[PDB]
């Protein structure tokens, strides 16, 4: 009834009273019902795929739309690294040099050889 | 084994005559001479077919 | 003379304990108990500086019929050991008088049937690892399945007979394509035997499919995918130690066969052959522990948990190294011990109390039973793969084991430490959390034999957990014994 | 010598003809009837079974046993389901508890035990030690050092030398 | 007691009695840890390399580091099998 | 707070409020099991410890890079950076 | 006033059988380390007789 999956299990029931499911969390707490753990009076019918309307299931914010609320956070993440990678473009280079390294760069202190000097060698 | 044999096949007459009782609903124990009976007969078929297996083994013997 | 004369005596005694006492309940113990002390004098006396198998002995030679045979032709039931299949009777031996125990206050209805026929697959399975060749090792394979069925059968909670019709039903099919390959080996060979096998070869295209019979019969009895059909419904209805027998020793026999049976002389095949085990392996894994979170009732999700660990504990098996080896046997104890307890939280101690093992009725249960709850999260936290349990240190080499054989493989199985956990803090925390629920009155605390079995099982994770090393002293050669990369 | 009593099993039975059922028993909700009972309630305490005697005996007796321990194990546990009983102190112990902490757990531990001993026959120790062994065998110069050297120059052939000899089972390949 | 019985090849036992199939199997097992023991030493040794030197490891026991890392393909649990099942010049 | 409890069930760790009345007495125990612990495990773990710099001499590891060289000449290995 | 509860008895019997057990363990463990040189070998490894592997 209310999601895609719940009317895609539908015709699956043949003796199941079909109700409405409706998530516990969001009904009120402050009518007052057998469990007041779970929001829940004793013999309710419980809904097809409980356990997605449970107080144990999932929190399921209700500010944003859930649709809505992706465009929002990809959004953030599009003004932070696309500004980002502009400012890649607008930085100012530095003012010193690298610092050098004697020894020929102690490619010998890193073990190394000079066959092996081009897998080491620091500035020499 | 000869009689490590007529030990097992008598244990198979024991257990006839174990098994027949359960079924007539008498007791475990409730004829007992029975138990003799069936522990010489079945133990008289191992009599037989170890002296049949004898007397198997030895033709084979007898061929090389 | 001697000898004969132990059983002659041994059972008078067993029939004056028919007539005196009403249940041989005490006797049955004191047998198992007994089996005990019996087994751990041989590992004393074990040589571990053997490959060669140590206890032999024959059974239903022609020589001799019934009993011991030392003759230069033999055409009977061979039985021995090493190391591998002694490790599963040292699994089992300390686990059958348990669920023996476990049925102690429960019964109430035929109890000498019952525990006679709860002691009895269990000796059946004692000698699944004693055999030798394969018409041995297959013929009391399945001499399990009477006394199970007529164990599920009776005894089960509701709805039992669809639940015995599968345990025969899935395992008689798996059952027979073992067979297949058993014969087939069994006219190539003319040796069944779990000794000359290592001095022979096949050709590449028989050596397929005689892999193609063994391995959908361990799929089967370990249940890859197109099996677990059986393995929900046969533990949600089955009585107490039945399932725990199950999950403990079934599963564990199955990947002792596959290390037994398949893997050395399936050596040229396997190398062909694994990663259609590990599409499989993998997706038994996921599949299944995905499918643990919508789940209802409350033994069915520790059922799911008991597959989830052996998806990872065959993929060590066909890891063809050394470390997978070694984690598959150290999984199979881990899993071995750390399941029956969680059947014990399940179906020992709850389904006693209330009789109902949907989960929606437990929550709020520390309120009342503080002594339980501990005893749900430590066994729980042990089920997910925590170190420190052998679980996990399971769970790493096979897993590493697995990233061997293919990297990429191992690296989308790591998911399944996440995976596990998922649904075991689900439950955990529903069953922990909230106020004690309306539908429940205060019963009775864990009696202390149900704190026992707890205690026993935690500690024997626990031994392995501080150090797998505990048992090494008998893997060691089968975990080179299995290994083909040349 | 644990001979158990005839005559008094005998009267046992003429005693529990009288007495009425056990979903009777305690379902008033005092001592008029209460007293006796809970008395009789020792009898399946009182222990009297006879080791060796059990089995110098007849059917009759064992099955007049049965029912007699039946009957007291039923008036036994039914006043304790409601209530000697009248008394509160955890001393009975249990019925399995003799055969599991004297034997099954010190079995157990024995097992434990042998598991960590046996572990020092290793095979990482013992071939630790037949590598030592080899060093030996190939430069016994190494033995002329004192203690402490003589580690660290096995160390030195270990390092320097090969000393597995897994070539010459290969023989084929060459 | 530190018993030493003997190695024997995978060539020329005949295998049809399992004693010399056995202990070639043993032999090769064996012989495969000693193997071992090479790689577990010097893992031992390397690490107090590393202790000792602090900084300028790189270069006093770079022959020891690649020794380790060249020993760590060819130092491990292989099987009896491969050698046994299949022959090489064949 | 203080609402009523059910004194019925024994928790390991006490329950909602344990306060036994002997805690001057039982603390006597469990601290000289704690003190007389510590101080047996310090000496078991002294032998294990170690002073990590300088336990072996330069010349020891030396010597040991010695033997690696004499062990790589004769596999005949090149370098991590020769091509 | 902390509002006492009832006293309780410290060796309660599982801590008699927890500690007991380990500690025993534990000297018998090191019972058996005394054995490096006064015997050369473990005392249960006397109680060890396998077989010969030949």
């Amino acid at each position: 009834i209310r999601a895609s999956f719940d009317k895609a299990e539908e015709p699956m029931l043949g003796d199941y009273p079909d109700i409405d499911p409706f998530p516990a969390q969001l009904k009120n707490p402050y009518k007052k019902y057998d469990d007041q753990q779970d929001r829940r009076n004793l013999e309710e019918p419980l809904s097809v795929n409980d356990d997605l309307y449970d107080m144990w299931s999932p929190d399921r914010f209700t500010h944003f739309k859930n649709q809505d609320a992706l465009k929002y956070f990809i959004g953030f993440l599009t003004i932070f690294f696309g500004a980002s990678y502009v400012a890649t473009y607008f930085v100012p280079e530095k003012a010193a040099i690298p610092r050098e390294f004697p020894y020929e760069g102690l490619w010998k202190e890193s073990g190394g050889t000079e066959k092996s000097k081009a897998f080491f060698g620091q500035r020499s | 084994a000869l009689f490590t044999s007529l030990v097992g096949a008598s244990g198979l007459g024991f257990a006839t005559k174990f098994l027949s009782n359960k079924i007539r609903l008498k007791p475990a124990g409730y004829y007992p001479l029975g138990y003799v009976f069936s522990g010489v007969a079945w133990a008289g078929l191992g009599l037989v077919l170890h002296n049949v297996h004898q007397h198997s083994l030895e033709v084979l013997e007898k061929k090389k | 003379m001697f000898l004969t004369s132990i059983l002659l005596s041994s059972l008078y005694l067993f029939n004056r304990i028919l007539a005196w006492q009403g249940n041989v309940k005490h006797f049955y113990l004191f047998a198992s108990n007994l089996l005990l002390l019996f087994i751990v004098v041989l590992y004393i006396n074990f040589n571990t500086f053997s490959n060669s198998f140590q206890f032999n002995f024959e059974l239903f030679n022609s020589l001799n019929p019934f009993g011991l045979s030392n003759s230069d032709i033999s055409n009977g039931l061979l039985f021995g050991i090493d190391g591998l299949s002694l490790t599963f009777i040292l699994l089992t031996v300390l686990l059958i008088p348990l669920t023996l125990l476990g049925n102690w206050y429960n019964i109430n209805f035929n109890s000498n049937l019952y525990y006679t026929l709860v002691l009895a697959i269990g000796l059946v399975i004692l000698l699944n690892f004693w055999a030798l060749d394969y018409i041995s090792f297959y013929i009391l394979f399945e001499a399990t399945l009477p006394l199970l069925f007529i164990l599920i059968h009776i005894y089960g909670s509701s709805d039992s007979e669809r639940a015995s019709f599968y345990v025969l039903m899935f395992t008689l099919s798996g059952s027979l394509f073992m067979l297949l390959s058993i014969v087939v080996i069994s006219i190539v060979l003319n040796t069944t035997n779990f000794i000359n096998h290592n001095l022979f070869v096949l050709s590449l295209d028989l050596q397929t499919i005689i892999w193609l019979g063994l391995f959908i019969a361990i799929m089967v009895k370990t249940p890859l995918f197109p099996i677990h059909v059986w393995l929900p419904v046969v533990h949600s209805e089955s009585p107490l130690a039945g399932s725990m027998i199950l999950a403990g020793l079934i599963l564990k026999l199955a990947l002792y066969a596959i290390l037994r049976l398949l893997l050395p002389l399936l050596c040229e095949a396997q190398i062909l052959y694994t990663p259609m085990i590990y599409i499989i392996s993998l997706l038994t894994i996921i599949l299944t522990s995905l499918a643990t979170l919508r789940q209802i009732d409350l033994k069915v999700i520790i059922a799911y948990s008991s597959i989830s660990h052996m998806g990872i504990a065959i993929l060590g098996v066909c890891s063809n190294t050394s470390l997978g080896i070694y984690g598959s046997i150290v999984l199979g104890v881990a899993h071995g011990f750390v399941s029956p307890a969680l059947f014990l939280i399940v179906g020992g101690i709850l389904y006693d109390r209330y009789h109902i093992r949907i989960v929606n009725y437990y929550k709020g249960l520390t309120t009342y039973m503080p002594q339980l709850a501990t005893y749900i999260i430590i066994l729980s936290f042990a089920n997910i793969g925590t170190p420190l349990t052998g679980n996990f240190t399971g769970e790493f080499l096979s897993l590493q084991g697995g990233f061997i054989r293919n990297p990429i493989i191992g690296g989308i199985s790591c998911i399944s430490v996440l995976l596990a956990a998922i649904y075991q803090l689900k439950l955990t925390n529903k069953l922990t959390g909230g106020i004690s629920s309306i539908y429940m009155h205060r019963t009775n605390d864990v009696t202390i034999r149900e704190k026992f079995i707890m205690n026993i099982l935690i500690i024997s994770t626990l031994i392995i957990g501080i150090c797998p090393q505990i048992m090494y002293n008998l893997l060691y050669w089968t975990v080179n014994n299995y290994i083909y990369i040349i | 010598l644990r001979a158990y009593n005839e005559e008094k099993e005998l009267a046992l039975k003429q005693r529990l003809s009288q007495l009425p059922p056990p979903g009777k028993a305690f379902v008033t909700a005092k001592e008029a009837e209460l007293a006796e009972l809970a008395e009789i309630a020792a009898l399946y305490k009182t222990d009297r079974v006879g080791i060796l005697d059990i089995l110098l005996l007849g059917n009759k007796h064992a099955r007049l046993y049965r029912d007699n321990t039946a009957l007291l194990k039923d008036y036994y546990y039914n006043g304790r389901r409601i209530l000697w009983e009248i008394k509160r102190e955890g001393a009975e112990k249990e019925d399995w508890v003799n055969q599991m902490y004297f034997l099954y757990a010190p079995s157990l531990i024995l097992l434990l035990i042998v598991m960590v001993y046996k572990s020092r026959e290793d095979i990482t120790f013992w071939a630790k030690k037949e590598l030592d062994q080899r060093v030996l065998d190939k430069h016994p110069e190494i033995n002329d050092a004192p203690e402490n050297e003589r580690d660290a120059l096995i160390v030195e052939r270990i390092i320097a030398g090969d000393y597995d000899k897994l070539a010459s089972l290969q023989k084929k390949a060459t | 007691e530190h018993q030493r019985p003997e190695l024997v090849s995978f060539d020329d036992i005949n295998y049809n009695d399992h004693k010399k199939v056995r202990e070639a199997q043993e032999s090769y097992t064996r012989e495969q840890f000693i193997r071992l023991e090479a790689l577990k030493t010097v893992r031992k040794a390397l690490e107090k390399c590393y202790e000792e030197s602090g900084p300028n490891h790189f270069e006093d026991c770079k022959n020891l580091a690649e020794q380790y890392l060249d020993m760590l393909p060819t130092h491990r649990l292989q099987g009896y099998l491969g050698y046994q099942r299949n022959d090489p010049s064949k | 707070g203080r609402y009523p409890f059910p004194k019925d069930v024994i928790s390991m760790t006490g329950g909602w409020w344990a306060n036994p009345s002997n805690w001057k007495l039982n603390g006597l125990f469990a601290t000289g099991i704690a003190v007389g612990l510590a101080l047996w495990v310090s000496t078991a773990t002294l032998p294990y410890t170690r002073r990590r710099e300088g336990i072996t001499s330069e010349s020891d590891i030396s010597k040991w890079n010695a033997a690696a060289g004499v062990w790589r000449e004769r596999h005949g290995k090149i370098s991590t950076g020769e091509a | 006033g902390p509002e006492l509860t009832p006293a309780v008895p410290f060796f309660q019997p599982y801590v008699l059988k927890w500690a007991g057990v380990s500690l025993g363990l534990v000297a018998f463990y090191q019972f058996n380390s005394s054995y490096e040189a006064k015997n050369g070998h473990t005392w249960v490894e006397t109680f060890f007789h396998p077989k010969s592997r030949e």
